[PDB]
């Protein structure tokens, strides 16, 4: 049972009550492309609905939404409210009347039924939403066996719904960047049914071409939504693609959700970590890190953090990470503790001991290119500290303390330390002398009053910031 | 890739990879936008066959990229193909 | 299907002739199939296969002319062979060295970007198979660190002779290095370093080199002195130039109302 | 979606790295290498 015939019956018609009943006022609200006011509500519920029960987690009777709804899709004289009226007293069909299960059997033609019932007129996130509700919802059966086809025709006939998206309505109709959003997230489903076991290899040219149809003519959160997709499947798909980017870098005209444009600098900044632009990487991850502070309390923000981290230890320094310690990050070893402690520490042994031994983890590191001038960030660590802590030091100190067995090998690391212009070291080359010194003049005579103007160019750019968030109201 | 292979004098290995750039168009945008001076070259070579194909996926491409008016200078200058 | 063209193969080119016979016969394949937007039946990707080795013969003989765009374009096209979209295909006997010679010279012109997306498009193979593709890759690590000690000791580990061409390359791209990185950043450096490092301990290499600084050498002696002159300052120009930035925000005061 | 399978299942993290060489190593350190101008 008695407990479940309630819950969605109350929780359901909640959903298209605001969503049908309020976006009727958002597309009467003739100029509607920022409200969206039961658009954004309604996929903030369908982020509930993935958590929740969906349409009917096969909810113990007959799961029989998918056989009330979808019939009789048509929005005539207002009666047809009292259609879906008819569709909330005929929710105890699992309770009262004979109990008839549709799902994965008639759920095709009941994707058929939007079509073999009369005129859409003109609110698609209705059908749109009997586009993806029915079988993205579905995803968490996790067979993926013939159904895998089925979840695609579900997308199929939202590609139906891109027909008489764009292809349709040819007077300004503003629920296109609403299907936009649910657009782009079931193409995200695109990766939770073609990426399970192939490519999605008709979003290559349809990734490009839905990019084509929102290039810039209604263009909006398509571009780096499309982007993510362009971005996340092309990194365990082969690269240069990033490339393909940089003859034709768009990114938005303004920052989308906090989360996407997070997300989004966390994807392209994880593509100047394997490029190796080291100082726009710095800041745009930690961006990236500080801008996503909602997350699963087991993590992915250990995941963003972990992934994060490891060129900012190829820096050659690091801070010591982050400022917020995680147990379940302890007790899974993502970021590794004990390597960055041989970052730290001049070792080599342990060093290569945690490389040798934990390399079936480095497997979920995917970031080989991490050890091959990691080690020589051990060995750079070591003449930084040693260099940056002696006024002077010589190779007969450094070069055999650090046992690199010779003066000429310390001279090659501070000739590529003075290439770097971390020491002003000066070598004697008659004696063996590293005659090295440290340079004068830390006083801010120049260099703090021309640093002003990037500290208060930072301060003009958030002044005009405010004021063009003043502008909204 | 495959559009530097056009080295060769003969101008039937540009149409074979014409007849290449519009199979394999669908992934390589990039590539034509360092490849703008062969365009250029090939486009301003008159008996060379292929200058009016070469203004229509210059056309494409700069289409995709946004150079909107060159692709409408190129239409112009694209023949009836 | 054409049999075997390769009826000389060990004799590859003393001439051009089968280069010319290459010519024409690549030319015949670019008449026959013409590439791989194909979907094919496997049978027509035999001459792909075949089409594959003659373009190891063509790399090997742009190399042996001496032709570096033709040899890396022909080393792109095989790049477009193993980046074919059926990565079923049969396996020729230099599928990894030919990725030694795109990372040796790749390694050589300086492209790092390259370097990591040549290590990112085929990442998993290169760690334990091909030492050709491993040593390269420490040897990486040795110009990371404890440069100038392992490289004539590398050079004495290539039984694929190939791989000399392109470190002597990397012999230039040490040379110049020599030219920057021992002089005009350091006091004084003695004939014998530059005998070591600057190796054959006279010839007008090593005197070019002394004298491409710019310096003229004395006996038994290299100084690094005449640098770094004047103490330069820039007496009143930024205390011009950025209030003259301070003009533009004025602007920004005058923008905003 | 964002879960998939999960809802079934200045201070320290500052200092951790030379509070590790405060945690395993040098307890008596200048007392012992302190001790080492009148032990030695």
């Amino acid at each position: 049972e008695p407990p479940p015939p309630p819950a969605p019956q109350d929780v359901e018609m909640k959903e298209e009550a605001a969503t049908g009943g309020g976006s009727t006022g958002e597309a009467d609200g003739k100029t509607a492309a920022a409200a969206a006011e039961h658009s954004q509500r309604e996929l903030d519920t369908v982020t509930l609905e993935d958590i929740k029960e969906h349409v009917k987690q096969l909810e113990k009777a007959v799961s029989g939404k998918e056989p009330r709804f979808v019939l009789r899709a048509l929005r005539m004289l207002p009666s047809t409210s009292r259609r879906l009226n008819h569709y909330v007293l005929y929710k105890a069909v699992q309770g009262f009347f004979t109990s008839n299960n549709a799902t994965r059997d008639f759920l095709l033609p009941f994707l058929e039924e939007p079509m073999d019932t009369e005129a859409d007129l003109q609110f698609r996130p209705r059908t749109g939403k009997a586009a993806s509700t029915p079988l993205l919802p579905e995803v968490e059966a996790y067979l993926q066996l013939l159904v895998v086809i089925f979840m695609m025709n579900s997308k199929r006939y939202k590609e139906a719904q891109k027909i008489s998206d764009d292809l349709m309505q040819k007077i300004s109709t503003q629920n296109r960047r609403a299907l936009d959003l649910v657009a782009a997230k079931c193409y995200y489903y695109h990766a939770r049914v073609y990426e399970f076991l192939d490519k999605l290899d008709v979003v290559r040219s349809f990734l490009h071409a839905r990019l084509r149809t929102a290039t810039l003519r209604h263009d909006a959160d398509g571009q780096a939504t499309l982007l993510n997709l362009l971005l996340r499947n092309y990194l365990h798909y082969s690269l240069y693609d990033q490339a393909e980017k940089l003859v034709s870098k768009s990114v938005f005209p303004e920052q989308a959700n906090n989360n996407e444009w997070a997300r989004y600098l966390y994807y392209t900044g994880r593509i100047k970590a394997i490029q190796l632009e080291y100082s726009e990487a710095r800041r745009t991850m930690t961006n990236a890190l500080r801008k996503a502070p909602q997350h699963t309390a087991v993590g992915f923000k250990q995941t963003v953090h972990k992934l994060l981290i490891v060129v900012e230890l190829l820096l050659g320094e690091i801070p010591d990470r982050l400022q917020f310690r995680q147990p379940s990050l302890k007790r899974s070893l993502m970021p590794y503790f004990l390597l960055t402690q041989a970052v730290r520490t001049g070792n080599l042994a342990k060093f290569n001991q945690v490389l040798d031994q934990f390399g079936e983890k480095f497997q979920a590191d995917g970031t080989y290119t991490l050890i091959i001038r990691l080690r020589h960030n051990v060995i750079k660590t070591g003449v930084r500290m040693i260099s940056l802590s002696y006024s002077r030091i010589s190779l007969a100190d450094i070069a055999q303390k650090l046992q690199l067995d010779s003066p000429e090998d310390a001279e090659f690391i501070v000739a590529k330390a003075i290439r770097d212009g971390v020491i002003e070291a000066s070598i004697n080359h008659e004696k063996g002398y590293v005659q090295s010194k440290e340079m004068i003049d830390i006083y801010s005579t120049r260099e703090p009053q021309l640093a002003f103007h990037q500290r208060i160019s930072f301060c003009l750019d958030i002044h005009n910031m405010s004021v063009k968030a003043m502008r909204f109201p | 890739g495959i559009i530097s292979l056009l080295d060769e004098d003969e101008p039937q290995l540009k149409e074979f990879a014409l007849h290449k750039l519009n199979a394999v168009v669908n992934d390589f945008w990039a590539e034509i936008s360092e490849s703008v001076d062969k365009i250029e070259v090939l486009y301003e070579d008159e008996g060379f066959r292929s200058r009016q194909f070469a203004a229509l996926v210059a056309s494409k491409v700069f289409y995709h990229l946004g150079a909107f008016e060159e692709s409408l200078n190129y239409a112009l200058g694209a023949g009836d193909l | 299907m054409y049999e075997q063209l390769k009826g000389e193969w060990n004799r590859k080119s003393p001439n051009l002739s089968k280069c010319g016979e290459e010519l024409g016969r690549l030319k015949l394949v670019l008449l026959e199939l013409n590439f791989l937007p194909t979907t094919g039946t496997k049978l027509t990707k035999q001459q792909l296969i075949l089409a594959r080795d003659i373009l190891e013969i063509g790399a090997q003989w742009s190399i042996l002319r001496k032709d570096i765009p033709s040899f890396e374009r022909y080393m792109a096209q095989l790049k477009c062979y193993y980046f074919d979209y059926k990565e079923q295909l049969p396996e020729s006997a230099y599928m990894h060295q030919l990725l030694g010679l795109n990372l040796l010279f790749l390694l050589s012109q300086n492209r790092v970007a390259e370097f990591h997306t040549e290590l990112e498009r085929l990442p998993a193979k290169d760690i334990q198979t091909n030492v050709y593709i491993k040593h390269p890759v420490s040897l990486e690590q040795y110009l990371m660190e404890g440069s100038y000690n392992k490289v004539f000791l590398a050079k004495g580990n290539i039984p694929a002779e190939s791989y000399t061409f392109f470190i002597d390359i990397l012999l230039d791209t040490i040379r110049d290095e020599i030219a920057g990185c021992i002089e005009k950043a350091y006091e004084k450096i003695l004939f014998t370093e530059a005998t070591r490092i600057l190796f054959f301990n006279t010839p007008k290499k090593m005197t070019d080199y002394a004298k491409k600084r710019g310096w003229v050498l004395g006996p038994n002696n290299y100084y690094s002195f005449a640098s770094q002159q004047q103490k330069p300052e820039d007496t009143t120009i930024p205390s011009t130039e950025l209030a003259k930035q301070v003009i533009e925000y004025a602007r920004q005061l005058e923008m905003i109302v | 979606m964002s879960e998939k399978k999960q809802p079934v299942d200045e201070d320290n993290w500052d200092d951790d790295n030379v509070e590790d060489d405060f945690s395993n190593q040098l307890r008596a350190e200048l007392e012992k290498h302190g001790y080492k101008m009148e032990t030695s």
